[PDB]
């Protein structure tokens, strides 16, 4: 409400939050110079 | 979206539609931000040269989809809006600059697997991530081509173009509100957004902290996925004083 | 093309 969001805003209840990843958010953290 | 795949079941939980009540159909995308508000392109309810002005009457909003036309029964959500906020300078008259527009749902909305907020982001996130060269995600239920609609919600990635680029491809004038994204015509890799787009979410993954973070609404584009052409989307975080501010006053 | 959805979300 205030900024920033929510809190718990951008975590996905079916994927970061049981640690899955979808099948092409690798191609994006590859393309910030790779993230890890 | 042209070129782009079927999305996944809750890969894009912030993704919304602005549904019209008569006809019934689709207008554009929009995204959840918080449990009671919904951020959407302001020219998806008001372009006076076609006359298009929508009231909060006019509008639903169907949450948690995937399926373009079912109703999706137990999984979905769908709200009415108590009020709608465009941006005061918002430009229609020229080139959609601040496109913008703010809704205010009538209830609060339960999250699920399928619905959840996405991050707006702060002044260090938009510095890190908006670099050219780096991807972000549109989806929406828009058309496949040009000139042919899908039955789930589609998803392309893009890398966000150098400004000087996108200024050269088009004669409208860019501000410092929009960025455009896309390849390049020598890029041999395709997508775009494309009419029923307009008003979602384009968006970014932090690698610091694995938050989906929205940079941008799909704005306006010449065409879908023409050569030589990209996408532009409203520029987020250069309106965010704005959204704070109509939040914290409404 | 689209499929109906519950008349309470018209009223
Ligand atoms: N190619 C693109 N990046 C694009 C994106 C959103 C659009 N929205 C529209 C559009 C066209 C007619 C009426 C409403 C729209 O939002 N064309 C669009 C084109
Ligand atoms: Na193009």
């Amino acid at each position: 409400t205030f900024g920033s969001g929510e809190a718990d805003c951008g975590l996905r209840p079916l994927f970061e939050k049981k640690s899955l990843e979808d099948k092409t958010e690798r191609e994006l953290l590859e393309s910030y110079i790779d993230g890890r | 979206i042209v070129e782009g795949s079927d999305a996944e079941i809750g890969m894009s939980p912030w993704q919304v539609m602005l549904f019209r009540k008569s006809p019934q159909e689709l207008l554009c995308g929009a995204s959840l931000i918080s449990d009671r508000w919904v951020l959407t392109a302001a020219h998806c309810l008001l372009y006076p040269p076609w006359d298009k002005n929508f009231t909060e009457n006019d509008l639903l909003v169907r949450i948690g989809k995937h399926s373009r036309t079912r109703y999706e029964r137990n999984i979905e959500k769908i709200s009415m809006l108590e009020k709608i906020y465009i941006h005061p300078r918002y430009n229609w008259r020229e080139n959609l600059d601040r496109d913008i527009a703010l809704m205010k749902l009538k209830k609060p909305v339960a999250f699920s697997d399928y619905i959840h907020p996405v991050c707006l982001p702060d002044r260090e996130t938009a510095a890190s991530l908006l670099q050219a060269g780096y991807k972000g995600r549109v989806t929406g239920w828009g058309n496949l081509k040009e000139t042919g609609q899908p039955s789930v919600l589609q998803v392309v990635n893009l890398p966000i173009v150098e400004r000087p680029v996108c200024k050269d491809s088009t004669r409208i004038r860019i501000t410092d509100n929009m960025f455009c994204a896309g390849y390049k015509p020598d890029e041999g890799k395709r997508g775009d957004a494309c009419e029923g787009d307009s008003g979602g979410p384009f968006v970014m993954k932090s690698p610091f902290n694995n938050r989906w973070y929205q940079m941008g609404i799909v704005s306006w584009g010449e065409g879908c996925d023409r050569d030589g052409k990209y996408g532009f989307y409203t520029h987020v975080f250069r309106l965010k004083k704005w959204i704070q501010k109509v939040i914290d006053q409404f | 093309d689209f499929e109906e959805i519950p008349e309470e979300y018209l009223q």
